């Protein structure tokens, strides 16, 4: 019985790779290129939204601890769903069909959290998503397989990674260019306030809408049809592939060959439609993990996990690093000033990085005053006059307050830390935050141009595997790159400032391209086509859950020391390229 | 069935009850020019009152029931001096027997004691860092009870507030003079207010002490916020009890102009001292006697009058138009000689048709003695407009319960302290 469904298997994927041969490769495989392309760049850009928008974000919605760090990873999990989900569904329901349906579900949920006011719809929102855009990888990518020869597969495919990189270029573009004007304040209903942040947001979700509208045009990949028992659709989308090659080619006279195609024989109402659409996905998914692959999907998983833990860890780490060396030169310049005496004179002035320590001021009235990180310590007022006091990461510590009178002022109860306040009066409090949010300016400028230079690293290495793929391996190109990546994770330590440390993002980005490049063609090529998606979708979920765990440990270990991060990175992609090294050679093969 | 019962009178304080009880004052204790039978006693050794009774009603006996009650006013405490700074206030204790009542940060304690010095104690604790107090500086009817069979209990306006066991107790002197002065206060500058002590030789139940409670409420009189009485040409801060978090503003003089409640409030601060809701924001309203014929300046029931706003320091007056949509109609501040025909003119309530005693309610008429409806506010697009209205007026006749037609004056008062 195995014998006979495995010599029907060969002989099907034979026929195919010779059909595929005969058709050749021109004007269909580009313009499915370029579609699917089009599918990757929303993926790429998902991914940058929330850290562009929650500098504003936790302003615009009192964005306290333990809020920013969900909205982060919100997405992450939300593509751990999807990826799942998606990939399951694929084997059942097609390629395109679920590639549709999820590249919809992200565009509804990405244009309905542009306008949504609160901060758990607005979860619910970004997470829904997520899990809309979670299985545009494993489907865009097993469905642009099934129409290439193998005579150049591993480059074609390869070549379908520039999209991702050309988004995250697009998304930095975007927030450099409508985020900075905060004064855009467009006003729909008292209540609630139209930010550009949100316009950000709206141009981030056009390329999944566009991505949609340049899929209705495609046809079903025809490996599909035939695992399901569909033989007549299979065989006119492979004659449709055949005349759009041959018209582009300039011979539109020559006739589709191939008449038969040997086919896999096929052996209250919504409940059991879908208690049998779950059942087939666990029996797929179950089959997974197989006698005939079992050691195949254990050293993938270990593959994946290793590489995206390392990469989502160090990409997060580096502007985490960048920012906290920011920091501390901020506060290496702060000024003090201990003691002084003021006597009645109002008071004028706009402080930045400033500690007044040990003051006395007696009858002064503190007129229209914007603090930056200003801390007065050790000080007493009395008799003074607070009016028009703007102040952000400004405290009273230590202080005495007496017979003084806060007229509208910002000055919250959690400014005053272990102060003392006697016969005070706070009149026409400012609207504000219950606590601290911190406050974003011009600084966030060079963060989308790092990020923009990471982006541009992918593209010198990416070139190179695109024209390699087919000279060395997919399995060489893997080690060779995991190799590099984690010589730059014990170079990482040579460098202190910002500029070192763009530099090393950037090298890393450049190396380990070629590394994720090789694995996705590996797990495309290294499964069946009754399967591929569902094991692609279950590595690209076990995927996104490493990069939460690394992404987690990695901004645990910044500002605490540079040895940690490190030695996790160098293990895990020393670990990933050993197990990559006993893999099985795929190069050469048909699309078994 | 009362023994003792100071009363005012002509320059001094008398006993009502047949026993003529010698009274002797200080040349300290203050009087109230209105309510001159409120007395006032502050951190003196001259502002003191003595009273004797006689030697047939001495309190000496082991099965003897008693009570006593009074109306007291406590200022607010201001800092730090005043924790664990128990005063006594009251005292009638001799050779270390007797029953006293005193003051401490947000207590009233009330002590009694035997010939084997037993103490038990039934204390009254009010809160300091609550928003709106209903204690303090605010005046409260004190009454205590003691069945030497069951228990000895308090209870503050009427309801019950703590009771303890006192069986245990053997027999209880008193003394043959009763002190009315603050003894013991670190603080140089707190005093209280007392006003209408009665004494009885038996235990009140519920019953008693609650007709008590209303007969010495004065119910036929309106009351500001801290319970003495409303008077004209006064200006008064205005608080609503449904709404207490914002104040009575205008934005606009004249008809187009409306007044509105705007919030939310500020707040007094002393680090752990209070924490209270600043009470001096919004406008003050002022009233004035139109057909009043009494000669005094106490507002009381069922009196029409005029209410003037105070904007940036300028009188206004209340009216609103009679003819325009809805029954619930703005109402607006605007210039006094350009009043014409809109209606002016208010009718104070202070008591219910049964004349049970509830807040201030000011019921908006028309010169041809049509009720336009009682004073409240209601919600206009997110604004809290004040308007007139007879939805009040029909939730009454319904015994429904109203909501914003309850409002409280609050005039500026030494014992808040809030600087303006
Ligand atoms: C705290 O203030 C109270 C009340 O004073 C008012 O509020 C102050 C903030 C300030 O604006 C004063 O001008 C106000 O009159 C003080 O208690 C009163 O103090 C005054 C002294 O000016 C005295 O004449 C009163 O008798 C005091 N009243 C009582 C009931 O004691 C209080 O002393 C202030 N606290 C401290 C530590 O100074
Ligand atoms: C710099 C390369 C790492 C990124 C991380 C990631 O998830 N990438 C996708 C590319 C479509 C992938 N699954 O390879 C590339
Ligand atoms: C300084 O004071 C003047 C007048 O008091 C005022 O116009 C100006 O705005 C103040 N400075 C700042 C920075 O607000
Ligand atoms: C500052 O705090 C210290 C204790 O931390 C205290 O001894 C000192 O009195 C404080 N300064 C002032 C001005 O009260």
């Amino acid at each position: 019985g195995e014998a006979q469904r495995r010599k029907e298997r060969e002989e099907l994927a034979q026929q195919y790779e010779a059909i595929l041969r005969e058709c050749g490769h021109g004007r269909f495989q580009w313009t499915l290129y370029f579609v699917l392309g089009l599918a990757l760049m929303a993926d790429g850009v998902e991914v940058f939204v929330v850290g562009f928008v929650l500098p504003s974000a936790e302003k615009d919605m009192c964005l306290s601890d333990s809020n920013k760090g969900m909205l982060g990873l919100i997405v992450y999990l939300g593509m751990m769903v999807g990826a799942f989900l998606w990939g399951g569904l694929a084997d059942r329901l097609g390629r395109r069909q679920c590639l549709l349906i999820s590249l919809s579900v992200n565009s509804v949920f990405a244009f309905f959290s542009s306008f949504v006011q609160g901060y758990g719809t607005f979860l619910f929102c970004r997470l829904l998503s997520g899990v809309g855009i979670g299985g545009s990888i494993p489907i865009v990518f097993s469905y642009f397989s099934e129409f290439l020869a193998q005579e150049k597969r591993g480059e074609h495919l390869s070549w379908l990674c520039m999209f991702w990189m050309i988004g995250g270029v697009y998304a930095a573009a975007m927030a450099w260019a409508i985020i900075p004007h905060y004064g855009w304040s467009f006003q729909m209903g008292s209540a609630y306030q139209f930010h550009s942040w949100r316009v950000f947001v709206l141009v981030c979700a056009f390329p999944s809408v566009f991505a949609i509208g340049a899929l209705t045009t495609q046809p079903e990949s025809p490996r599909f049809f035939l695992e399901n028992g569909k033989h007549d659709e299979a065989w006119m989308v492979l004659k449709q592939v055949h005349d759009t090659n041959m018209r582009a080619k300039g011979h539109p006279e020559r006739v589709f060959s191939v008449t038969h195609i040997k086919t896999i024989h096929q052996e209250q109402r919504w409940g059991v439609r879908a208690l049998s659409l779950g059942g087939q996905v666990w029996g797929n998914f179950l089959s997974c993990f197989g006698p005939e692959y079992r050691r195949i999907t254990l050293m993938m998983m270990g593959v994946w996990f290793t590489m995206s833990f390392s990469y989502y860890g160090l990409t997060v780490w580096f502007p985490d690093m960048i920012r906290h060396l920011q920091a501390v030169d901020y506060a290496s310049r702060t000024k003090v000033f201990p003691g002084e005496r003021v006597e009645h004179v109002t008071f004028n002035f706009t402080l930045e990085n400033q500690i007044h320590r040990g003051g006395q001021y007696f009858n002064d009235k503190f007129i229209g005053l914007r603090l930056k990180s200003v801390s007065f310590e050790d000080s007493l007022f009395e008799e003074c006059y607070f009016e028009d006091v703007t102040s952000s990461n400004t405290f009273f510590r230590n202080c005495t307050f007496i017979n003084t009178v806060f007229y509208n002022t910002d000055l919250f109860e959690y400014k005053f830390v272990n102060s003392r306040l006697i016969n005070s009066t706070f009149l026409h409090n400012k609207e504000g935050c219950p606590l601290d949010v911190t406050g974003t300016g011009e600084g966030a400028y060079m963060v989308y141009f790092v990020s923009f230079l990471g982006t541009l690293a992918v593209l010198p290495g990416n070139i190179v595997s695109a024209l390699l793929m087919d000279k060395i391996g997919r399995l060489r190109m893997l080690a060779g790159s995991s190799v590099m990546s984690c010589v730059s994770c014990f170079f990482l330590s040579f460098g202190n400032s910002e500029s070192a440390m763009i530099a090393l993002l950037c090298l890393f980005g450049g190396v380990s391209i070629a590394s994720w490049n090789a694995l996705d063609v590996l797990t495309v090529e290294l499964y069946p086509s009754d399967k591929r998606t569902t094991a692609f979708g279950f590595l690209n979920a076990l995927c996104k859950l490493a990069a939460v765990l690394g992404i987690s440990i990695f901004t645990s270990f910044v500002g605490i020391t540079k040895a940690a991060p490190i030695l996790f990175a160098s293990a895990a992609l020393a670990l990933g390229s050993s197990l990559a090294l006993k893999l099985p050679e795929t190069r050469g093969q048909v699309l078994q | 069935t009362s023994i003792l019962s100071i009363v005012y009178k002509k320059d001094d304080l008398i006993d009502l009850s047949r026993y003529g009880a010698k009274i002797n004052i200080g040349d300290r204790v203050y009087y109230d020019s209105i309510d001159k039978n409120q007395i006032k006693l502050i951190n003196l050794e001259s502002s003191t009152i003595e009273v004797i009774l006689k030697n047939a009603i001495v309190y000496n006996s082991m099965y003897e029931n008693f009570s006593t009650s009074f109306w007291i006013k406590i200022p607010k405490y201001f800092s730090k001096i005043n924790l664990n700074n128990e005063y006594t206030i009251i005292n009638c204790i001799e050779n270390n027997s007797g029953w006293k009542v005193s003051l401490n940060y947000g207590e009233i304690i009330w002590t009694l004691q035997d010939n084997k010095q037993n103490i038990q104690r039934v204390v009254f604790k009010y809160s300091q860092m609550v928003n709106i107090s209903d204690y303090i500086n605010r005046w409260i009817f004190v009454t205590i009870t003691n069945n030497r069979l069951t228990k000895s209990k308090i209870y503050i306006n009427g309801r019950l507030i703590d009771q303890k066991p006192i069986s245990n107790l053997g027999n209880i002197h008193a003394s043959n003079k009763i002190m009315f002065k603050l003894d013991g206060c670190r603080d140089p500058r707190r005093y209280i207010m007392i006003k209408y002590f009665n004494l009885f030789d038996k235990e009140l139940n519920e019953k008693e002490i609650k007709d008590l409670y209303d007969s010495q409420s004065n119910s036929g009189i309106l009351k500001d916020f801290w319970g003495n009485y409303l008077q004209y040409d006064k200006p008064y801060y205005m608080l609503n009890l449904f709404d207490p978090n914002k104040y009575v503003d205008v934005n606009n003089i004249g008809i187009r102009g409306y007044m509105y409640l705007k919030g939310p409030r500020g707040s007094v601060v002393t680090t752990n001292i209070y924490l209270n809701s600043t009470l001096y924001e919004g406008t003050k309203f002022i009233i004035k006697k139109y057909a009043s014929g009494n000669e005094d300046n106490i507002v009381r029931n069922n009196d029409r009058v005029y209410i003037n706003v105070v904007v940036k320091n300028k009188e206004y007056r209340l009216a609103t138009n009679a003819s325009q949509a809805g029954v619930e109609k703005i109402l607006s501040a605007l210039e006094i000689p350009d009043v014409g025909n809109l209606s002016q003119v208010v009718v104070m309530k202070s008591k219910d048709d049964q004349g049970i005693r509830n807040k201030c309610k000011m019921n908006l008429q028309d010169n041809n003695g049509n009720d336009i409806g009682f004073i409240g506010f209601h919600l206009y697009d997110n604004i809290a407009k004040l308007v007139a209205s007879n939805w009040y007026n029909r939730q009454v006749g319904k015994a429904s319960r109203t909501f914003g037609c309850s409002w409280e004056f609050i005039p500026v008062d030494d014992g808040w302290g809030e600087s303006s």
